[PDB]
């Protein structure tokens, strides 16, 4: 299907402030819109976005209200003034996938033959990035259920425009990686993916608690993925191995001393250069 | 309208000009007396037909 | 007049395509709706009037829209098939209310009740429950021959009513060929 | 490295005073430009 | 901030710009250019221009109202584009010149051979024609 | 009897919308209604903006039309929040930020119906990266001109912060209309949910960054400090000498391998530390 | 009816004209070099739509 | 059944198990190769044959809790490798 999902920081904004803008009640409700964007390559982008009245009871999950003659007014509006951007799929706050966003994207697979639902938080207080974005995939089996339909996660980041840049920027003035070296590599990767690796473990480990209080009777295919997991971590490190890290370790030493070196070098020339320069503005002076 | 249609031409200081090609992509390209090429979308308060390059 | 909202409530259950009272049950109701939404509109040139279907789950048509062609036409292509999920079919059309136009329009659904309806009772009440209880009056009316007199339905619109709550009414049909006309003239008349 | 950049915060001693051309002549260019470019 | 005042300095960059010429230095900070318009400037340089593309005769961007170094094209031309193949090429082999060998290899040795074995020349010694006239009868 | 303390705050979204759809139409000028909140008589604050569609070829801001205004302000409202046209903001490429004879014309309607009506220029060109440039603007009375009074009656340090803009000092700035200062709002769910998320990654920081053409990149950059260190002996020698505003202007058309050496210093040590020490962090967190 | 015609010419009094030049080199997606065939070279941008 | 860690099947050690002769378990192992089952190599000096990839299959409720251990020391060593790096890198973060 589709590789990627880029999504425009405006997109992300219009939700947050679509949140906030009906989020009168306090308690809990998700918000749900329609996503406007265009695509080339096979990978997506998302850059504008519209709020489409939506409304559901929490008891028994298959009722709920999407204006049809909401979505075709409005996309006329915005036809007109960008004609490029046409309907591409829907959001929703949505934090943990409720389940009947599984019949909504038939609604909006009208518009949209291939139509992605990405779920953007609007309270994140965490480390990963919150902007999931998933497209409907269809297989029937005889385990989970007579009629089998099930969302396909699509890596999704958050893009920039010349335009959208310029504005972002300019509304943070608040904290840059200044300096983009071994500093940021440091904590922008290195850091934060120990983090991540972290937190995606305890999440394995936490739906792991079923071998005692069972919640759903043993996936099967959950399991599978697990054993392929543990067979591909790296192979014991005491063979050949070993032997050929410190070839290649210590190798990528050598660049590192002869660039010191150059460095000690010019470093020492420069103090000379500045050294001789108010040497020779005291001489004259006295 | 007439009011406002003799406001531009009230401005009576012209710059002669001799048009160039008269591309129906009906619209216009002229050559200014000074050595400026132009491209008129809409040919102005003239017929697109009196006027051959 | 009087600013009303209207959301319409089309049935298109399987057993609903006899025709029992002229050309099967199902122009009978694209006539009944014609007599209605119409006559729903002419008295405040600003009503609005959403048609939703009672098939197997949530299967809405047209929103709430001025517009009075779109209905009809939005009628058509509606072949009936499959069974009929009254108690979770007026909450579909309750959420449309709220989600409204300039909310100065009073609300209130007429149900276009037909093959053979399906009810717990006690559950009922409660959905008859929650519409009373939000300023929404229900207008159910009884047809395509259900029980006599539909004893689920009346233990449903006297609680809306309950307390002398004066409005909307049971209205049935006979089950002979009775064609629909103006024989609906319970909730136009005053409610 | 660490131990010559020591050494080369030491050098700076008023240095900083240094204008490139003026600043009279400056100024008084400008303001009459000003004054001639409205009118 | 200073990374902040470098980034703020690029708004005089700006699209509409008038492609100049590099004439000459006349110290740091400031450079003779002249404008397409026809005319020398005494402009100043922007202060993030690297002065290693500052070669000489060379495309510059100056600024439109006021006349200022912001920029330093990669180098072009208007009314020379380089043969690239295509339908463009002469489509003539050597093999269909009429036995021209005398004048054909002294253009050999002139012209194709210093690009291919530019090297040897210097080792004997000569030194290459710098241009080849062909004058002769009409055709 | 303005002010001249207005403070017209935009907002953290109006802005980029404001932008992208300048951009849009960059040889153009697009025209649109901003959707604000008056809440003092000293500030008049927007929260969202709508675009309006561009009648055609041209490069104007000639009329809106009523019918689009109506359409979507009975649209917004019943999904969002209603909000009142509080001024209607168009897009100068790059000409600056000012207003001209038929964007003066088209402001005294809005004007005509809502007295405190702002007008905001916008331009997607001049800004670059940390300057956005807006300087909205609002209509002056001609008859206080006639009067000779001067407006907007001053009555706090406020105003007078920044300095016209000579470009704009030379069309109608402070002779046919007055610049309001313009400030931004900014909160942390906002800032976080945008600065935390544009220039991130997942998992690329346990990458070792196909090990063979590492060493292969190391090759060819420290081959080049071969000869650039060479250069660099050549280029000591000679320096030193007279006049070194001469010196210093003699490398203005030949590299200086002084700044090109540590250039390629930098990148290797930042490359090899990074990617050696990915070496070790792997080992470890598997297996 | 020759009021609709008249309102035609108004509706040409908006529409201004353009300099006419040849392209030369493309530098980026949106910078590219002109040559206005009156003057000088410009580095000038290009419409999103084109 | 055998640890990742040995994984070192030989040539008599999978004839007894199976009821083959030894001049015969190659073409057993090729089999398994060929319909993708099992990933390995054969190396007939030493008699042994390396596998790299059993195909998974089912572990009903101990082989799982099993591996809930394998995770549980797992994330406590990449935890420790976070908070040292976080520890000797004070000065580059933020
Ligand atoms: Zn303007």
């Amino acid at each position: 299907a589709v590789q990627k999902v880029v999504v425009h920081p405006l997109v992300l904004l219009s939700v947050v402030d679509h949140f906030n803008r009906i989020g009168k009640v306090g308690n809990q409700k998700r918000v749900v819109g329609v996503l406007l964007g265009s695509w080339q390559k096979k990978v997506l982008d998302v850059s504008n976005s519209f709020a489409v009245p939506f409304d559901e009871d929490d008891k028994d999950d298959s009722v709920w209200f999407l204006d049809h003659d909401y979505l075709e007014n409005m996309y006329g509006m915005f036809k007109k003034v960008n004609a490029r951007e046409r309907i591409v799929g829907w959001y929703h706050t949505g934090p943990k996938l409720h389940k009947n966003d599984i019949a909504i994207n038939e609604l909006m697979k009208r518009y949209c033959p291939n139509s992605v639902l990405v779920i953007i938080d609007v309270k994140p207080k965490d480390l990963g990035l919150p902007t999931e974005a998933y497209i409907s995939v269809e297989e029937v089996h005889d385990d989970g259920t007579p009629t089998s339909k099930t969302f396909e996660h699509v890596t999704s980041e958050i893009g920039a425009e010349e335009a959208e840049e310029v504005g972002v920027e300019h509304l943070l003035r608040d904290i840059k990686d200044t300096t983009v070296g071994t500093l940021s590599q440091r904590i922008t990767n290195q850091v934060h993916g120990l983090k991540g690796l972290n937190s995606k473990l305890l999440d394995i480990r936490s739906y792991l608690e079923k071998v005692a209080t069972g919640k759903l009777p043993i996936n099967h295919q959950i399991i599978y993925q697990l054993q392929d997991v543990f067979n591909l971590l790296p192979d014991v490190s005491l063979q050949e191995f070993v032997k050929a890290f410190y070839l290649k370790t210590n190798d990528q030493m050598v660049v590192v001393y002869l660039a010191s070196l150059i460095r000690s070098v010019v470093a020492l020339h420069n103090l000379i250069n500045n050294k001789i320069a108010n040497r020779d503005a005291e001489k004259k002076e006295g | 309208e007439n009011s406002e249609k003799i406001k531009v031409n009230k401005t009576l200081p012209y710059l002669v000009s001799n048009v160039i090609e008269l591309l129906d992509v009906k619209c216009a390209v002229i050559k200014t007396s000074t050595r400026q090429t132009y491209f008129l979308p809409v040919i102005g308060l003239v017929d697109a037909e009196k006027l051959k390059p | 007049m009087v600013l009303e909202s209207t959301m319409v409530c089309v049935d298109n259950s399987e057993y609903m395509r006899n025709g029992d009272f002229l050309p099967t049950r199902l122009q009978a109701q694209q006539d009944a709706v014609n007599i209605v939404c119409h006559s729903k509109t002419r008295s405040n040139p600003e009503n609005n009037v959403g048609l939703i279907t009672l098939a197997n789950d949530c299967e809405v048509l047209t929103t709430l829209t001025p517009d009075t062609g779109r209905i009809l036409s939005k009628l058509h292509t509606v072949q009936p098939k499959g069974k009929i999920t009254f108690c979770t079919g007026i909450r579909v059309a309750h959420l449309a209310l709220k989600h409204r136009q300039g909310k100065n329009h009073k609300m209130r659904i007429i149900a276009f009740v037909g093959s053979p309806v399906e009810d717990n009772e006690k559950d009922l009440v409660k959905l008859a429950k929650r519409l009373k209880k939000e300023k929404v009056n229900v207008d159910i009316i009884n047809f395509g021959e259900e029980e006599v007199n539909t004893e689920k339905l009346t233990a449903f619109v006297n609680t809306l009513n309950g307390k002398d709550g004066t409005g909307s009414h049971l209205v049935t049909v006979p089950p002979g060929p009775s064609l629909a006309d103006a024989l609906i003239s319970s909730p136009i008349l005053a409610g | 490295h660490n131990m010559s950049v020591k050494a080369m915060r030491f050098p700076p001693k008023s240095y900083n005073k240094d204008l490139e051309s003026a600043e009279e002549r400056r100024e008084r260019e400008q303001q009459d430009l000003e004054f001639a470019k409205e009118m | 901030e200073f990374l902040h005042a470098q980034e703020e300095v690029k708004r005089i960059q700006s699209i509409p710009l008038v492609i100049g010429q590099f004439l000459e230095a006349v110290d740091q900070n400031t450079a003779i250019v002249g404008s397409t318009t026809g005319s020398n400037y005494y402009v100043r340089i922007l202060s993030t221009i690297d002065r290693e593309l500052l070669k000489p005769n060379a495309s510059v961007a100056l600024h439109k109202h006021s006349n200022a170094l912001v920029d330093v094209l990669p180098p072009e031309a208007d009314s020379s584009i380089m043969m690239l193949t295509s339908d463009q090429k002469p489509d003539v082999m050597y093999a269909d010149i009429g036995g021209m060998d005398i004048q054909k290899q002294e253009v050999r040795e002139a012209v194709e051979l210093p690009l291919t074995h530019f090297e040897l020349y210097k080792q004997i010694g000569i030194d290459p024609p710098r241009g080849v006239l062909m004058y002769g009868p009409p055709g | 009897a303005v002010d001249t303390a207005e403070q017209v705050y935009i907002s953290s979204l109006a802005l980029l919308k404001m932008l992208k759809h300048g951009r849009a139409g960059v040889p153009m000028e697009v025209m649109g209604l901003m959707l604000g909140e008056f809440v003092d008589d000293y500030t008049v604050r927007v929260i969202d903006v709508f675009a309006m569609p561009q009648s055609g070829t041209g490069v104007s801001v000639e009329a809106v039309d009523p019918v689009f205004q109506a359409k979507m302000l009975d649209m917004l409202k019943q999904t969002g929040r209603p909000e009142m046209v509080v001024g209607w903001y168009h897009s100068h490429p790059g000409f600056g930020c000012w207003l001209s004879g038929v964007d003066i014309n088209t402001q005294q309607s809005f004007e005509a119906l809502s007295e405190r009506a702002v007008a905001v220029v916008v331009d997607p060109i001049q800004s670059v990266k940390g300057k956005v440039v807006i300087d909205a603007f609002r209509l002056i009375n001609a008859n206080m001109m006639v009067l000779g009074h001067e407006p907007r009656q001053t009555t706090s340090n406020l105003g007078h912060l920044n300095k016209p803009s000579i470009q704009a000092l030379i069309h109608g700035l402070n002779r046919h209309y007055y610049s309001i200062t313009i400030n931004y709002r900014k909160n942390e769910l906002e800032q976080k949910m945008l600065l935390n998320l544009h220039k991130k990654s997942w998992m690329e920081g346990l990458t070792l960054q196909d090990y063979s053409e590492h060493c292969k990149h190391n090759e060819s950059v420290v081959k080049e400090m071969l000869e650039l260190a060479k250069n660099y002996n050549k280029a000591v020698e000679e320096e030193d000498k007279m006049t070194p505003e001469q010196l210093a202007i003699k490398n203005v058309g030949k590299q200086d391998p002084k700044r090109h050496l540590e250039e390629h210093v930098d990148v290797l040590m930042t490359s090899n530390i990074v990617q050696c020490l990915a070496a070790m962090l792997d080992t470890v967190v598997f297996k | 009816k020759q009021y609709e015609k008249s309102e035609n010419d108004l509706k040409a009094l908006q529409s201004v004209g353009q300099i006419v030049g040849e392209v030369l080199k493309q530098l980026t997606e949106e910078k590219f070099i002109v040559k206005a065939t009156n003057g000088p070279r410009y580095v000038v941008g290009c419409r999103r739509q084109l | 059944t055998r640890p990742a860690n040995h994984r070192q099947l030989t040539f008599e050690e999978i004839a007894k198990s199976a009821k083959i002769t030894v001049n015969e378990v190659e073409l057993l192992v090729m089999k398994a190769l060929s319909v993708g089952l099992v990933k390995g190599s054969i190396d007939e000096v030493d008699k042994r044959v390396h596998m790299t990839w059993v195909q998974p299959r089912v572990l009903d409720l101990q082989q799982i809790k099993g591996m809930k251990d394998r995770l549980e020391f797992w994330c406590t060593d990449v935890k420790s490798m976070e908070m040292l790096v976080e520890h000797q890198a004070h000065d580059i973060l933020t």
